[PDB]
C-alpha cells in the first residue's frame, strides 16, 4: 500500500548560482497490494525522482509519502532516518541498474545479506540465493565470486537476485531489464508477476514497451 | 532508546576551533558516519563522545547515563572494557613499546581474559582477521607501517567485542582491499553482534557503503544529517554539494 | 636524461621487509604514482630514493650523480633546497615547536630568502593556497588537525619550487574539496614548473587523475609498471586485478 | 596514418579462475590522414578494445600498433610509457562519454588544459575553447563552472570540446554522441568533418546509423 499526495521536488544548485530546478509538482499516487503502477514520460521528466523519493533517498520539498509499515502509515518525508531504516529493512525493496556493494564479497553473500539481516538461517537465505540466482540464469561458477569481477549482465542480474531475496510488501523497480537481454528480461518479468501475485505492491519505471505491458497494470503520467 | 545521546554538545578551543551545540542519537546496530572539512572539528567531538575532552555545553547520556557526571573511574572502566576508540593517528592507540599481541591481549585480559595461550591465539585470530601477518605478533608496532599500525589499532579495539566503537578515519593507509576486507568486517560485527559505530571519514563511498546516517560538519557545526545516501544523493547544505562534487568518478568498463 | 635513475634498488629489514630489486627513471614535468598493499615496501622505497635510506644494494643517479656516493653534505643540501619530501605521518615532517610560518619559511631561508615581511607574505599565501586559513600562521602544528598538520607539510616542502617532490599519502586525513584543490595545484606545477613527483597513494582515483606512470608494489617487489590508465584498466598481474576490483564504485545521478 | 597489424588480445581474469577471455583475433586496420574508418559489429564484439589498443590504454598481447609520431613510425605495442605520454600529448586524440578531470576545475580551464599544456599562448586556448563551447551549445554561464555540476549532455559536450581542443593528427573516438541530441549530434559530426578536412586520421565507433553514414568513410568490420 502506497499513497503520495502533492509531493513537490525542486533541485537547488548551490555549485552554479543556486538555480532552482523543479522536478516533482504536486506527484500524487496511489498502489494497492498486489498492483503494480508504472510511471510513464520522456528522459527528465521526474521519474527517477519520484522512485527514490518513494525509497526515502530523496527528500520531497512539501507533500506526503505515506507507505505501510507493518499496520501502521509512514510518512516518510517527516519519518526520522531510523525509521526509514527499518522500513528498508522489511517493508521498501529498492532495484535498479547498478549494484553497491562491499567489493571483496561473494555474489552469493551478497544475494543473501538483505534477507540475513532480518534474521532468517542462514541455510535459507543460501538455498533461496542460489533459487534466485539459477531462475536469473547466472552460472554457478560465478556464485563465490565478487560480483565486480563479472560483466555488467551478470552484475545487474545479482542486483536484482539481491533485490527479490526479500519479500518486500512494497518494491521499487528502476530500469532492471535495460541492460538484459531477452531470456533475461523474461525471468525478471516472471519474478516481478510472482512477487505481485503474493501481494507486492510495485512501483516501477520501464522503457522496453514489451516488458511494460506484460508487467504494469496501472499507468502513471509523468509529463505533469 | 538510545545507546548514546549527545544533546547541545560544545567544545571549542576558540571561536570556531571545535565543535559547537552538536545533537545525534545512536543506537545499537548502527554507524553514525561523520564527514566534513579537514579542521571542522570531527576529532574534537569524537573525543568528547568518547569520554576523552569534557565538553563546556551540553549533555551525554550511555544507556541513560550522563557520561561526564559519571566517576572518572567509571569512564575508564568503559573505555577499557565496554568502548573501542580508534585514533586518527594509529600509534597515539599504540604501545610503542608492547608488541602487536600483548596490544591486542591487554584488552581481552581487561575484560578478564587469563589464559595466555588463548589470548595470544585470540591475538593471531585478529591479526589474520585484518590481513596482518600471524607471524608479526612479536614485533613492536614501530616496525610496522602506517596502514599495519592503523589495522592494530582496529584490532586491539574490536577484539573485546565492544558495544560502541568510536573511530577516526580508521581507512587512513589502507589498501584498498584491505579496507574491503575491514569494511566487511564491521558491517559484520554490526549486524550481528549489534554493535554501534561512530566513524568520521573522508572517504564518502567508505561512508556510503557502512553509515546508515552521516552526520556533516562545517567549522565545528553540523550543516546537515539524515540517511547517508539522502545526505549524499540529495544534498541540501551549500558544503554538503561541493562535497559530494568534489569526488573522484570512476568509470567502468 | 632522466632527472632520477633507480637501478637494481634493494633495503630489506628482512626476507620480505622492505624492497628489492627496484628500477625505474624519472624525468622532469613526469609523476610516478606508487600504489600497491599496505606493508609492501611503499614508504622504505620513497625513504631509500629520497637519501634518506642507504641501499644495501643498487644505485640511484640524481642528475647523473650517484645519490648514495655523494657526500652526505651535499645530500643535506639537495634535500634543503633541491628537494621537497612529505612524510606518511605529517608531524614527522613539520617541526612541532615552531609556527606554520616558521616551517614554511624554514625552507625559503634555506633557499637564501632574507626579508621577513616577504617570507611571512609567501607562507601566507601558501596557506591560502592549501585552504588553511591564514590566521593560523602563529600557531603550532600540534594544534593544527590531521589534514591541517598534511597540508602545512605541503606547503612547507612546495615553497621553495622544487625539482623533485617525494610524497608519501598526501591526501591522507583531506577532504575531497581540499583533496581537488592539492591535485590541482600539483598538475599545474608538474606541467608548469617541470616539477617531478614520486607519489605513494592508495586512493587508485588520485593515481589516475595525477600519475603518468605507476608502480605496483608487492611484498617488496614491482609486480606491474607502466601508463598508469593501462595498469588500472588493463591489469595483467593477479594482485593488480584484485586492487582494482576492490575499489568502491560510485553511481552518476 | 595508423597501420594495425595481427593485434590479438585475450583478457585474463585471474579473480576468477584465471579464465581467458579472447577479444581481437590477429585484427589489422589502416587509417590515412584525411580519412575515417568506423568499427563495426555487435556490442562485446571488441570495438572498444581495439580503440583503446590504439590510443595505449589497452596492452596488446601480440602484434603492432604503428602510428606517425610526426615522421616517425612508433609501435605503441612497444612504446615505452613516455613516448605513449608524449604522443597522446601531440598525436593521438581521445574523445568518449566519460570525462575524467580533476573536480573543481571549470568547464573553460579543463576544455583549455590540453592546448595549455602545448605552450599555446592562454589568451589564444581561452579563445578556441570558448569558440568548441560554443558550437556545441554549451551555455556560457557553465564556462566557469565546474562540470561535475552539470547534467550527462553538458558534460559530455564539454568532455568532446576538450578532445577537439587540440589539432591532433589521429583522432579516436568512442560514442561521442550517444548521449547527445540531434543538435548536438548534428554539431559534434560538423567538428568531425572539419577535423578531417585538415588531415586527421580518425577511428571511431558509432551506433546511430545517421551518425555513421555522415562521418564514416570506410567501415572495418569487427565480428573477426
Ligand atoms: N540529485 C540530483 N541533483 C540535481 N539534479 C537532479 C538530481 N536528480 C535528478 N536531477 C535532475 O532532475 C530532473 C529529473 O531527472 P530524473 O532522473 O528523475 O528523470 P527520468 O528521465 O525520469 O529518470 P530515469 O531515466 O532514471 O527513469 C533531471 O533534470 C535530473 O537532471
Ligand atoms: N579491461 C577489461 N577487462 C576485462 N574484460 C574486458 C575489459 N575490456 C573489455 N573486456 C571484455 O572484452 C570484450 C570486449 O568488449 P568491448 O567493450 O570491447 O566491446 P564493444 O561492444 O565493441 O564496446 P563499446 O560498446 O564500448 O564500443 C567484452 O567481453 C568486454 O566485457
Ligand atoms: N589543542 C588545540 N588547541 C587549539 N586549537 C585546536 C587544538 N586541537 C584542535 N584545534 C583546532 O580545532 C579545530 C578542530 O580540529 P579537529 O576536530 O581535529 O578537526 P578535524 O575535524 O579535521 O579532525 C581545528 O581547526 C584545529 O586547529
Ligand atoms: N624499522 C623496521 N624494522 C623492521 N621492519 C620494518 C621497519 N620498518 C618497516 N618495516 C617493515 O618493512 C615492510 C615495508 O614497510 P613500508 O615500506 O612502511 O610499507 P608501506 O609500503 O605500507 O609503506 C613492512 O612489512 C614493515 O613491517
Ligand atoms: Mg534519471
Ligand atoms: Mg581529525
Ligand atoms: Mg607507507
Ligand atoms: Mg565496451
Amino acid at each position: 500500500m502506497i499513497n503520495v499526495q502533492n509531493v513537490s521536488k525542486t533541485f537547488i544548485l548551490h555549485q552554479q548560482n543556486g538555480v532552482r530546478l523543479p522536478v516533482l509538482n504536486r506527484a500524487s499516487l496511489t498502489v494497492n497490494a498486489g498492483e503494480c503502477v508504472v510511471l510513464h514520460g520522456h528522459s527528465g521528466s521526474g521519474k527517477s525522482t519520484l522512485l527514490r523519493s518513494l525509497y526515502a533517498n530523496y527528500l520531497p520539498d512539501e507533500g506526503q509519502i505515506q507507505i505501510k509499515h507493518g499496520d501502521e502509515w509512514v510518512d516518510l518525508v517527516t519519518a526520522p532516518a531510523r525509521k526509514v531504516v527499518e522500513i528498508r529493512k522489511t517493508t521498501v525493496g529498492w532495484v535498479s541498474q547498478f549494484l553497491r556493494v562491499i567489493p571483496r564479497i561473494s555474489a552469493l553473500e551478497v544475494v543473501m545479506q538483505p534477507l540475513l539481516d532480518t534474521g532468517v538461517p542462514r541455510e535459507a537465505c543460501a538455498a533461496k540465493a542460489a533459487r534466485l540466482l539459477t531462475r536469473l540464469n547466472v552460472p554457478e561458477r560465478l556464485w563465490h565470486l565478487a560480483p565486480s569481477t563479472f560483466s555488467g549482465g551478470e552484475q545487474q542480474r545479482v542486483n536484482i537476485a539481491r533485490g527479490f531475496i526479500v519479500d518486500y510488501p512494497i518494491l521499487l523497480l528502476d530500469e532492471p531489464t535495460a541492460s538484459l537481454d531477452a531470456k533475461n528480461s523474461a525471468a525478471v518479468v516472471e519474478l516481478i508477476r510472482e512477487a505481485k501475485t503474493r501481494g507486492a505492491a510495485i512501483v516501477g519505471i520501464f522503457h522496453d514497451e514489451a516488458v511494460r505491458n506484460d508487467v504494469a497494470d496501472r499507468l502513471h503520467p509523468m509529463g505533469a | 532508546q538510545p545507546l548514546l545521546s549527545v544533546n547541545n554538545l560544545t567544545h571549542l578551543y576558540a571561536p570556531g576551533k571545535g565543535f559547537s551545540d552538536v545533537s545525534f542519537d545512536l543506537w545499537p546496530g548502527e554507524v553514525l558516519g561523520i564527514v566534513g572539512e579537514s579542521g571542522s572539528g570531527k576529532t574534537t567531538l569524537l573525543k568528547s563522545i568518547s569520554a576523552r575532552l569534557t565538553p563546556q555545553q551540553g549533555e551525554i547520556h550511555y544507556e541513560n547515563r550522563s557520561l561526564y557526571a559519571m566517576s572518572e573511574a567509571d569512564r575508564r572502566r568503559l573505555l577499557r572494557t565496554e568502548w573501542g576508540v580508534v585514533h586518527q593517528h594509529p600509534l597515539d592507540g599504540l604501545r610503542r613499546q608492547v608488541s602487536a599481541g600483548g596490544n591486542i591481549g591487554e584488552r581481552l585480559m581487561a575484560t578478564g581474559a587469563r589464559h595466555y595461550g588463548d589470548i595470544r591465539a585470540t591475538a593471531q585470530k585478529w591479526l589474520e582477521e585484518v590481513e596482518i601477518p600471524a607471524n608479526r605478533i612479536d614485533d613492536l608496532p614501530t616496525t610496522f607501517s602506517g596502514g599495519m599500525q592503523q589495522r592494530l589499532q582496529i584490532a586491539r579495539n574490536l577484539v573485546t567485542h565492544p558495544k560502541l566503537v568510536f573511530m577516526d578515519e580508521p581507512t587512513g593507509g589502507l589498501d584498498v582491499s584491505v579496507q574491503a576486507r575491514l569494511l566487511d568486517l564491521l558491517r559484520g560485527l554490526v549486524v550481528e553482534l549489534n554493535l554501534a559505530v561512530v566513524i568520521v571519514t573522508h572517504d564518502l563511498g567508505v561512508a556510503r557503503l557502512l553509515a546508515d546516517r552521516l552526520l556533516v560538519m562545517k567549522q565545528g557545526q553540523v550543516v546537515e544529517s539524515g540517511l547517508t545516501d539522502r545526505v549524499l544523493d540529495d544534498p541540501h547544505h551549500p558544503y554538503t554539494q561541493l562535497l559530494v562534487s568534489s569526488v573522484l568518478q570512476n568509470e567502468n568498463l
